[PDB]
RNA sequence: CUUUAAUGUUUGAUGUUCUAACGUUGACCCGUAAUCCGGGUUGCGGACAGUGUCUGGUGGGUAGUUUGACUGGGGCGGUCUCCUCCUAAAGAGUAACGGAGGAGCACGAAGGUUGGCUAAUCCUGGUCGGACAUCAGGAGGUUAGUGCAAUGGCAUAAGCCAGCUUGACUGCGAGCGUGACGGCGCGAGCAGGUGCGAAAGCAGGUCAUAGUGAUCCGGUGGUUCUGAAUGGAAGGGCCAUC
RNA sequence: AAUUCCUUGUCGGGUAAGUUCCGACCUGCACGAAUGGCGUAAUGAUGGCCAGGCUGUCUCCACCCGAGACUCAGUGAAAUUGAACUCGCUGUGAAGAUGCAGUGUACCCGCGGCAAGACGGAAAGACCCCGUGAACCUUUACUAUAGCUUGACACUGAACA
RNA sequence: GUUUAUUAAAAACACAGCACUGUGCAAACACGAAAGUGGACGUAUACGGUGUGACGCCUGCCCGGUGCCGGAAGGUUAAU
RNA sequence: UGUAACGGGGCUAAACCAUGCACCGAAGCUGCGGCAGCGACGCUUAUGCGUUGUUGGGUAGGGGAGCGUUCUGUAAGCCUG
RNA sequence: AGGACCGAACCGACUAAUGUUGAAAAAUUAGCGGAUGACUUGUGGCUGGGGGUGAAAGGCCAAUCAAACCGGGAGAUAGCU
RNA sequence: UUUUGUAUAAUGGGUCAGCGACUUAUAUUCUGUAGCAAGGUUAACCGAAUAGGGGAGCCGAAGGGAAACCGAGUCUUAACU
RNA sequence: CCAUAGGUUAAUGAGGCGAACCGGGGGAACUGAAACAUCUAAGUACCCCGAGGAAAAGAAAUCAACCGAGAUUCCCCCAG
């Protein structure tokens, strides 16, 4: 980043924002990952056993990415709108 | 640079303010303009306060 | 001595010449005064900048009793 | 050893989807009563790093 | 409350005295065969001095360093950012310690709009009144005007008066100009709300181009966006601003 | 004037002739009274000037005595060095040529001499500039700091006013 | 008399003298984290520092600046 | 320093002007042969072979392809009194 | 009597010449100053590097001094050759 | 070698022989190549062991926003043509 | 005065050396920051003390997050 003695680009520009500690313990889930668990139920403890989200994660959303075919109970996790339509069309049952 | 700078506080209760300058030597009386307040989305009279 | 100064070149002039198709909003002439004047479908900016209000070809022409130079955008 | 991130540049840039970097504009921190509202309004949204100075950013931010 | 005493205790300030801390580079005794030292007796000093921590001053005694560049060599002198003209070779751009001038503001109207108006100079006539005030006519036709330098504009006036006013609006912005970049500039239109106008319309500061300062750090207001077990808070973020 | 720029000031002395010297003048660029002022006998491997004696200092060198140089025998270095079949001139050319062009001259090789050139040898110029080089040194540069000094608390108590 | 051993012996340093100033003795001062030691087994006719530099005649005016000394009423002012 | 202001010899044209035809003159161009690069095109590709155009001065620098050296495997092999 | 005088030893180093890959990393030759004093000399001791020591030249401190020598940080750093 | 430019009278080399300068480790990116492919891959360690185990992790298949949060969208804004 | 200090014996032990590793007491600067003072180099070099075959640390007044883990040391991650 040394530009001669000119004030460099990484110091001409201002700092912005902060880092959310809560963002480090959230995760996003494909619909293709819902079949990779066993038992057809999805909890936080089920996904960590399936090695999908990781141990320190405490919050998770399900996102329309990939596709699901088997009926899968989703329990205690946030679901987006397109993933809610895709889970319920394949036979799923989103609950808390 | 005798022309100091002030701020025009909204009288709509919001803390919204326009900032501007005035010559306090030649205009001792306070500046009051009716300006748009984007929080209330109305034109409200603003009054001069100190820039502080 | 006493003559070291000069200012930066403001890069005025005519940016799009005649018969040259432009988009709406394209700057045609930058200038100090109204050395040129705004004709049909051409706006005059705050600093007397002439920009195109519509799309089409640039037409330079001299009109009026004072023989002033007007810039218009022909339809296309 | 690992490369160390220039930690000042990590506070100024964020990598976007196609690999470009967004950043806050300058000139919007102090001395604001003399600037036009049109000028400031075009400085609030984040802008992309231009193609010329994009090489120096990647050298400062090796871990994306 | 205005106007001040009593009683007692509530601890400081300065005398005032003492001995028991402490000092003794006073005398004497012993360890001892010893001008060190330690112990003992005694005298003098005495809560002072003197040391520790904290603290203000002083501090080239000592230490670490800084002390710009351009430059028809260096120093001396001048210069360093920004605007205008020429050099600039009829697009843009274009250097020199080339030729000439300015800026570091101002304005709550000198902004917006509607309505209206048109200069400089000279000639003649006219109380004070004169080279030159004001008045009336004529020539003249912008040789004037523009808050300020120069250049380009300016009569539909952008020049000059008056009325009403705050668009010197907030969110945006197709598309271009200009830069290596940071950035700077122009912008129809859209959403909201507004001013003037009967209306068409015009208004996102001023005839345009100078009137300026990155980031960091910090201040102020706003905003639950964040809040390290949890609820708050601190702090941070974002918006405005210094 | 150990100080005077102008300056070789002017005047006087000394000399045939004196930018120095000596004595005056004062117009002290820019003397001056313990960073002492002005004198001053004696002293000085001290500075300037003058005279006598003396002389190869010189006019202007001559000869002589020895030590080298020179020759023979013995021993036997050194600095330097891209390579050499290593001329002059005028011109040219990284702008002062043994090497280029034109031209002139010149049989091959020593020895004793001289030092004009080989931008000769020796020392990565000390001068000058440069480096965001170094070192010491200075101060009312900056920031510290030993030291000195101030007060609070502690070691530290008792009475009385 | 001294001095740049190895380009400078001098008008430089030193010097006797003179003056200013500090210093009452566990002296000032100096070397030492300190203990100590030097000053000095000395005691203001002594010791340290500074300037001047035999001797002769002398040494004028200025305390605004910068230091130093003395002052303690007021202003300002640290830890606490 | 030496002619030393055509390169010299020399020249009254072997100078100058005009016109004309010759010739000389370079690593330019053509001929003949050889190598290579990059494009075309086709092949019947051995993943490159004919033909075909065209290219081939080069520092800094970028790209492509190699030679040789020592050591290890191949190698208790092969060469060698 | 004398930091008295002249002058050898002894101590010093004013001038010239030589020498300058020397006889010599400061000397020789001819002169020169001091030579009873603040003299000179033998032996032994003590003072240590931001320190000593200095009749003061930034002199001397083992042929080295505007901060000795040796070892270490150490392959300091060198936008320079 | 350095240069705008050197026969340069600019630098360097007396000669020969030997030695003498772009490496190594770890990160990271790109290109080539190979393995597998919406997955790829293990690190310590175990293991008698260049095997096999080990999937802790890391990278990728989703992004936007300062952030909560939303999600093939999201942010901006009262709301976006 | 007792006493104590001191004295004389006796017994046991220590002393010194050694490469690295270890714990502790002290502790730079060049350098980097394109200067430089905060900072960096780095608790590094060095000095000093003590120890052992290893030393050190070590059995929660520790984490965690409303679920739980269960001394110390070491390795790979977390993660530049
Ligand atoms: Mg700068
Ligand atoms: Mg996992
Ligand atoms: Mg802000
Ligand atoms: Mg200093
Ligand atoms: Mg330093
Ligand atoms: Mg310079
Ligand atoms: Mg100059
Ligand atoms: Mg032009
Ligand atoms: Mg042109
Ligand atoms: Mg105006
Ligand atoms: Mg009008
Ligand atoms: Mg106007
Ligand atoms: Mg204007
Ligand atoms: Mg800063
Ligand atoms: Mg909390
Ligand atoms: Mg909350
Ligand atoms: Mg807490
Ligand atoms: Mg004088
Ligand atoms: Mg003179
Ligand atoms: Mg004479
Ligand atoms: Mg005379
Ligand atoms: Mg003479
Ligand atoms: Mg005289
Ligand atoms: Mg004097
Ligand atoms: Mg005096
Ligand atoms: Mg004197
Ligand atoms: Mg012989
Ligand atoms: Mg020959
Ligand atoms: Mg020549
Ligand atoms: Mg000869
Ligand atoms: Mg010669
Ligand atoms: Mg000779
Ligand atoms: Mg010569
Ligand atoms: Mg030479
Ligand atoms: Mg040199
Ligand atoms: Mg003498
Ligand atoms: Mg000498
Ligand atoms: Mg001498
Ligand atoms: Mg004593
Ligand atoms: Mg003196
Ligand atoms: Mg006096
Ligand atoms: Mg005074
Ligand atoms: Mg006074
Ligand atoms: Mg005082
Ligand atoms: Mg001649
Ligand atoms: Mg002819
Ligand atoms: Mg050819
Ligand atoms: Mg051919
Ligand atoms: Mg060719
Ligand atoms: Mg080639
Ligand atoms: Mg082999
Ligand atoms: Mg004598
Ligand atoms: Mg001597
Ligand atoms: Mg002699
Ligand atoms: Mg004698
Ligand atoms: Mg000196
Ligand atoms: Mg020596
Ligand atoms: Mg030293
Ligand atoms: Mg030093
Ligand atoms: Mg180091
Ligand atoms: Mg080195
Ligand atoms: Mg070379
Ligand atoms: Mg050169
Ligand atoms: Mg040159
Ligand atoms: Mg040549
Ligand atoms: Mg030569
Ligand atoms: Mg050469
Ligand atoms: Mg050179
Ligand atoms: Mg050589
Ligand atoms: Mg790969
Ligand atoms: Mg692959
Ligand atoms: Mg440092
Ligand atoms: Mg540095
Ligand atoms: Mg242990
Ligand atoms: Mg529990």
């Amino acid at each position: 980043g040394f530009e001669g003695g000119q004030m460099p680009l990484y110091r001409r520009l201002p700092k912005f924002g902060f880092t959310s500690r809560k963002a480090a313990i959230t995760a996003e889930i494909r619909l293709s990952d819902l079949a990779k668990v066993e038992g057809g139920v999805v909890d936080l403890n089920t996904l960590k056993a399936a090695n999908i989200i990781g141990i320190q994660i405490e919050f998770a959303k399900v996102i329309l990415a990939g596709e699901v075919t088997t009926p899968v109970t989703v329990r205690g996790l946030r679901v987006t709108k397109g993933a809610r339509a895709a889970i319920e069309a394949a036979g799923g049952k989103i609950e808390e | 640079g005798i022309r100091e700078k002030i701020k025009l506080v909204s009288s709509a209760g919001t803390g919204h303010f326009y900032t501007t300058t005035k010559n306090k030597r030649t205009k001792p009386e306070k500046l009051e303009l009716k300006k748009f307040d984007p929080v209330v989305r109305q034109h409200v009279i603003y009054k001069e306060a100190k820039i502080k | 001595t006493r003559n070291g100064r000069d200012s930066e070149a403001k890069r005025l002039g005519v940016k799009r010449f005649g018969g040259e198709s432009v988009l709406a909003g394209s700057i045609i002439v930058r200038q100090r005064g109204t050395k040129f004047h705004a004709g049909a479908n051409v706006g005059c900016g705050r600093d007397h900048t002439l920009f195109a209000k519509a799309d089409g070809k640039v037409k330079f022409e001299v009109k009026g009793p004072k023989n002033r130079k007007f810039i218009s955008i022909e339809a296309e | 050893p690992k490369i160390k991130t220039v930690r000042g540049a990590a506070k100024r840039f964020k990598k976007t989807g196609k690999g470009g970097f967004k950043h806050k504009h300058a000139n919007l921190r102090h001395i604001l009563t003399k600037k036009a509202t049109k000028r400031k309004r075009h400085l609030r949204p984040k802008a992309m790093v231009s193609k010329g100075d994009l090489g120096l950013v990647i050298a400062c931010l090796p871990y994306a």
